[PDB]
């Protein structure tokens, strides 16, 4: 195992200020990342993963064989959001925060819109099964409840089903926050998911603060996505390009900024919108305090700009 | 021969047990929403669109690691 070191994605996002205040270990915090699966023993990755479940195919398996990640990409991401702060490998943007992988897309790292459905209805659900346990409508920052808090989708497709965004919906109005990759075809707009008004969608940035070419344009926000060294089976580390990888950047800061809010509070934060450009919902926090490139505003390419936690933390808690 | 499709329903008229008149069978039952996963000939597809349980149905697409 190699010393740990500190990926230029986490630097650029100002993660490591954060830690102090909270690395993301509140206990109602789980992050769900549908992907495809995970190196679920992995050294710099096993503490944090809370529940290993699979939708492939349509069938719910909590096999910790059919869960595990059989390409890479589920592995890099979860890395990317929750890799342990210690002596080895790299270190995620909220390194404490609970993870719940769920496997919606396979070896190929392809996978059916309705797998995805079935996957974010078990982000919702959680492990117990059951989304509202006490009845009260408080799902997400519920400590009864066992929901995600965030739902982080680094997939993407063309199509716009009304089943697939009726289950986006459902995970909204459950006060879940959705993040997706805005697609890596050099495309005027996103892909779905993130092409929805409740989801966030993420570009990619490399390390000159240039806009990926790649990067689908009229994203929400942008992050580090291009030469990002993360965890990859078995074990080890890979560095890797993508929308795919800026995502969980985001995912992690909204991480912190739900368990700095509830840390102080005993209660999170609403999702809120696109539009949303004040200090009393996740996404105007994200809006307000992302580091504004390119011309002023949002723009095409950056949109609202690069994600910063630790001045969206501040925002939070101020 | 088969092909899997998601069908939205109404919850007034629809009962799991019907899916197998038409030759499917079901996959998977949301829980959040009122939808089914179902595996059914591909020349069924027509048939079920006349159910007067369905009110939508979606072919199965496909997502891809970005
Ligand atoms: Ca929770
Ligand atoms: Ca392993
Ligand atoms: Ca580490
Ligand atoms: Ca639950
Ligand atoms: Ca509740
Ligand atoms: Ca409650
Ligand atoms: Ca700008
Ligand atoms: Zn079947």
């Amino acid at each position: 195992q190699p010393a740990q070191t500190i990926p230029w994605g986490i630097e650029r996002v100002k993660a490591p200020s954060v830690w102090s205040i909270t690395d993301g270990s509140v206990s109602v915090i789980q992050v769900a990342v549908l992907d495809t699966g995970v190196d679920y023993d992995h050294p710099d990755l096993a503490a944090n993963i809370a529940w290993c479940v699979s939708t492939l195919r349509g069938k719910v398996s909590t096999k910790l064989r059919d869960c595990a990640d059989q390409n890479g990409h589920g592995t890099h991401v979860i890395g990317t959001i929750a890799a342990l702060n210690n002596d080895i490998g790299v270190v995620g943007v909220a390194p404490g925060v609970q993870i719940y992988s769920v496997r919606v897309l396979d070896a190929r790292g392809s996978g059916s819109y309705s797998d995805i459905a079935i996957g974010i209805e078990q982000a919702i659900l959680g492990p117990d099964g059951v989304a509202d346990k006490d009845g009260d409508g408080i799902i997400a920052g519920d400590p009864d409840d066992d929901a995600a808090e965030v739902i982080s989708m680094s997939l993407g497709g063309p199509a716009d089903d009304s089943y697939l965004y009726d289950m986006i919906i459902q995970a909204y109005n459950a006060g879940i926050v959705i993040v997706a990759a805005s697609g890596n075809e050099g495309a005027p707009s996103p892909s779905y998911p993130a092409a929805y008004p409740e989801v966030i969608a993420v570009g990619a940035i490399d390390s000159n603060d240039n806009i990926a070419s790649f990067s689908n344009r009229q994203p929400e926000v942008s992050a580090p996505g291009v030469d990002i060294l993360s965890t990859y089976p078995d074990d080890s580390y890979e560095t890797l390009m993508g929308t795919a990888m800026a995502t969980p950047h985001v995912s992690g800061v909204v991480a912190l900024i739900q368990a700095a809010y509830y840390q102080k509070y005993g209660k999170i934060l609403p999702v809120g919108t696109f539009d949303d450009i004040s200090k009393n919902t996740v996404r105007g926090i994200l809006h307000i305090t992302a580091d504004d490139l390119g011309p002023t505003g949002w723009d095409a390419d950056y949109g609202y700009g690069v994600v910063r936690a630790a001045l969206a933390v501040q925002a939070a808690l101020g | 021969n088969t092909i899997r499709v998601i069908v939205s329903v109404d919850k007034a008229k629809f009962n799991p047990h019907e899916v197998l008149g038409i030759g499917g069978h079901i996959v998977y039952q949301f829980k959040l929403i009122p939808a089914v996963v179902v595996d059914v000939p591909a020349n069924a597809v027509g048939k079920l669109k006349k159910m007067p349980w369905v009110e939508k149905v979606e072919f199965d697409h496909q997502a891809v690691l970005l």
